RNA sequence: UAGUCGAAUAACCUGGGAAGGUUAAUCAAAGAGGGUAAUAAUCCCGUAGACAAAAUAGCGCUUAUACCUAGCAGUAUCCUGAGUAGGGCUGGACACGCGAAAUCCAGUUUGAAUCCGGGAGGACCAUCUCCCAACCCUAAAUACUCCUUAGUGACCGAUAGUGAACCAGUACCGUGAGGGAAAGGUGAAAAGAACCCCGAGAGGGGAGUGAAAUAGCACCUGAAACCGUGUGCCUACAAGAAGUUCGAGCCCGUUAAUGGGUGAGAGCGUGCCUUUUGUAGAAUGAACCGGCGAGUUACGUUAUGAUGCGAGGUUAAGUUGA
RNA sequence: GUUCGGCAGUCAGACUGCGAGUGCUAAGAUCCGUAGUCGAAAGGGAAACAGCCCAGACCAACAGCUAAGGUCCCAAAAUAU
RNA sequence: UCAAUGGUAGGAGAGCGUUCUUAACCGCAAUGAAGGUAUACCGUGAGGAGUGCUGGAGCGUUAAGAAGUGAGAAUGCCGG
């Protein structure tokens, strides 16, 4: 009964060197730096499933206090009358109103000064 | 069931495939954690050991010594004279042909516990307790031991 | 009950004095593949070999002393990590047998039994013993009726002689008595012919 | 091939059926001037076997 | 110990080739197994059965012979196993470690009785039970195979399986005792590449060979590390466990898929193992790649379940049998 | 929670306070009790940080709200009152 | 619906894959088995098949049994 799997052991090790392909150079013509290199990124990769959530947040509240600022307008005191304004607290769609909107943008702005008024 | 051979409960379970892979792992470990003693190769250990301290057993006092003439009857219930009846002299043959006990120590003893639903007399005995005694021969038993 | 009693298969549409005794059961199989297990390996040579480093070798000595000379603590060649490979604890010539207790055993006779009693492909048969040997003769009768995977032949324990020191070349042909009995013997066919001796055949351990 | 039953143990301990086992005393061999009064007065006999300990029983006293 | 006979089939499709698929038929003590260019019951070896040996080594049966024994009552006395039992000391074995030590056998010493006898009955003294040493032989049931075949495999497939499938105990090391390697596969069939050309030659290239020439003599199959040659994109203001995530831009079109190959740029990101209190490590260790390479079983106990029957469960060894 | 039965390993830890001891009331020093922390628990904060503070992660997600801590730029929120 | 799902040594449960299994069940195979190779599928995982190509003989199923049985890592070994 001294029987091999050679072919099924290889297969483990062709499987995950096919999933494992596409990095620097060496480590494909290598084994066991490329078994971290998916395996780090994915790590970090299930950080950024949370932090390009926060930080395309930050894309998004940075340059809606650049409007905002080119309406002389500080984030704080904006959401602080979104919060004073009506049933929309509605973020980051209004993140997406930098394109092209003087009326929804600064519209809205003027809903939040009445607001704050 | 040739075609579709089943096994059922209880009688089949994996056996559990120590020292490989990384789930129950124990290959690295074995259940056991390095560096010691008890971590190593053999199983070498005494059962009884205080440490190079005597045991327990060790400390024990040396009591009594052994009748070489010991020897005892097999003793049985009355409940088997509740389940014969009456067997007439009750014997020996009554007992191993009745098969309660095949290999005997060679006399035959009754409990008084047990029930005096026999009625025949002649229960041939090497010894019954008199306690025994007092319950057949009071119920209409006679001696016959040896 | 009523299944054969064929003096020859289509040629007797009539009982079968079974008997319907205890027969008719719950079939354990749980009984049933324990004597499949216990059964198996009734025939399993098991005369693998096994070896070790000190069965088989060359080397009782170490091959170098290891201080500065390179390599590591190490016993030899002759230890089992180079070609000559030592197997670590492997195979042995071990036995595998084992039989059941006798009311686990009629018992287990007891419940395929069954299931060939009311399966009925089991088929009560008369002697037919032939003059010939040729197996035309039980080609023709086995196949009178063409039970056509693979079939049980139930003799008496006369030993018949005409289809049993032949028709080990018909394909299908198990020649059986009352001491063939096991599980691998009835299970493996599922389907057979019966010398209606089978009340003396049968009932007289069973 | 046997487990060897350990004779001498067998000969350090007495149990029972249905129940634990019967172990003699300590101290009552050897020098008695320094043992109480009141400990002649009771350690002729003695008490049972521990609970949580002597589970080294196994298998060392095999069916004596 | 030489071997002998020994049944039962044809076509079509495929392919380089049928036994493969398809169509049909036979046989039967032979549908074990192995070959055959590709898996056969009917092609062959065979197989099952049935015959055959003078010499050959035997086994066994019948025959008179190949020779020494019996019962039996009584008891004239003799015999019956002398340095022998024993005893001392020193040993040892016997479960027995000198111990209450049996009992036996040694050295050494002493030394009986002898049939009204003598011995054993775990110191020993009486009663009882048994036996007759100190003379010799004894098959059978048992142990193991270098060997001879008949063989069998939930043996094993070329690091395995014998060190050794191969001219293996070979090469080779060592003066020696010793040690101790590596390696099988073309193609069915060498049908082994005529010729022609290059080339000092080899080697190549055409031709032709073969089903196939990436099939060409270490030749089935051919990764893997290594070296390449081509290829779309990007990089010569850059100081990263060499990554993600987003993504300008480019290129291409897929187990038809919210496509892939990129990737500038930009955010955030201390390899893996044992040990440790804590290692990213300047703590170890790993050149890489592939192969091998490690928790079993023998018997026993306990626990837990499964099944069976139940105060009744249970056959061990063995015998039978494949 | 007890009891009973198997099956374990752990013996040598630190650190932060808090209260002790020893020490130059030296120490990332020892040695106690006491809680936490790590170990064996990521993420955030403090420039990186095992031990401090906050907050315990099944996973997706182009959701929001919030803990401490921050809001002149890197680097997001207050040139806030 | 509610509650739970950090987790090492630890302990429990379950499943995958390899090989042999006469078993059967029941097929594939030269129109191409196995094996290799690319592959932009699926499966919580291990893992599974589809196609293209090499390649020219055994392999797959199912279910169950039995195991020299699941490979990095040791101055691991051998070979390159």
């Amino acid at each position: 009964a001294r029987v091999k799997g050679s072919v099924a052991t290889r297969k483990r090790r062709k499987r995950i060197l096919k999933l494992a392909k596409g990095y620097y150079g060496a480590k494909h013509r290598l084994f066991k730096t490329a078994k971290e290199q998916v395996m780090n990124s994915y790590y970090y990769a299930f950080r950024d499933r949370r932090q390009k959530k926060r930080d395309f947040r930050k894309l998004w509240i940075a340059r809606i206090n650049a409007a905002a600022r080119m309406n002389g307008l500080s984030y704080s005191k904006l959401m602080h009358g979104l919060k004073l304004a009506d049933i929309e607290v509605n973020r980051k769609m209004l993140a997406d109103i930098a394109i092209a909107d003087a009326a929804a943008f600064t519209a809205l702005a003027e809903e939040a000064k009445k607001a704050l008024a | 069931e040739l075609h579709s051979l089943k096994a059922a409960e209880g009688s089949r379970k994996v056996r559990n495939r120590v020292g490989r892979g990384t789930s129950s792992g124990n290959g690295k470990t074995s259940g056991r954690g390095q560096k010691g003693q008890k971590s190593r190769s053999g199983g070498g250990v005494r059962p009884g050991f205080e440490g190079g301290q005597t045991e327990l057993f060790r400390r024990m006092p040396k009591r009594g010594f052994l009748n070489v003439n010991r020897k005892e009857y097999a003793i049985v219930n009355l409940e088997t004279l509740n389940r014969l009846e009456d067997g007439a002299t009750v014997s020996a043959e009554t007992l191993v042909a009745a098969k309660i006990v095949k290999d005997v120590k060679s006399g035959v003893k009754v409990l008084a516990n047990g029930e005096l639903t026999a009625k025949n007399l002649t229960v041939k005995v090497a010894k019954v307790s008199a306690a025994a005694k007092a319950a057949i021969e009071a119920a209409g038993g006679s001696v016959e031991e040896a | 009950a009523k299944v054969s009693l064929f003096k020859q298969d289509g040629s007797q549409a009539g009982e079968v004095t079974l008997n319907d005794s205890v027969f008719g059961i719950e079939p354990n199989e749980s009984v049933v593949f324990d004597v499949v297990i216990s059964q198996r390996a009734s025939l399993r040579q098991g005369t693998h070999a096994h070896k070790n480093r000190s069965a088989v070798s060359g080397g009782g000595k170490k091959p170098w002393r290891q201080k500065g000379t390179g390599r590591a603590r190490q016993g030899s060649t002759r230890s089992p990590q180079w070609r000559g490979g030592g197997t670590v604890f492997g195979p042995n010539p071990r036995s595998y047998a084992y039989k059941l207790p006798q009311k686990v055993r009629q018992l287990a006779l007891k419940s395929v039994y069954s299931t060939k009693v009311t399966d009925g492909k089991l088929i009560a048969v008369d002697t037919l013993d032939f003059a010939a040997p040729k197996t035309a003769e039980f080609a023709k009768v086995i196949s009178a009726l063409s039970i056509e995977r693979k079939v049980l032949v139930v003799l008496p324990n006369e030993g018949n002689e005409f289809a049993e020191l032949s028709a080990r070349n018909l394909e299908n042909v198990k020649v059986t008595t009352a001491n063939s009995a096991s599980v691998l013997d009835i299970v493996s066919a599922d389907k057979l012919l019966v010398v209606q001796s089978a009340l003396t055949q049968i009932e007289e351990v069973l | 091939p046997k487990q060897k039953t350990h004779r001498a143990s067998a000969k350090r301990f007495k149990r029972t059926g249905n129940g634990g086992l019967k172990r003699f005393r300590a101290y009552t061999s050897h020098r008695f001037h320094g043992k109480s009064v009141k400990q002649r007065r009771q350690l002729r006999k003695a008490s049972m076997v521990s609970k949580g300990d002597f589970k080294r029983i196994r298998r060392m006293v095999a069916t004596m």
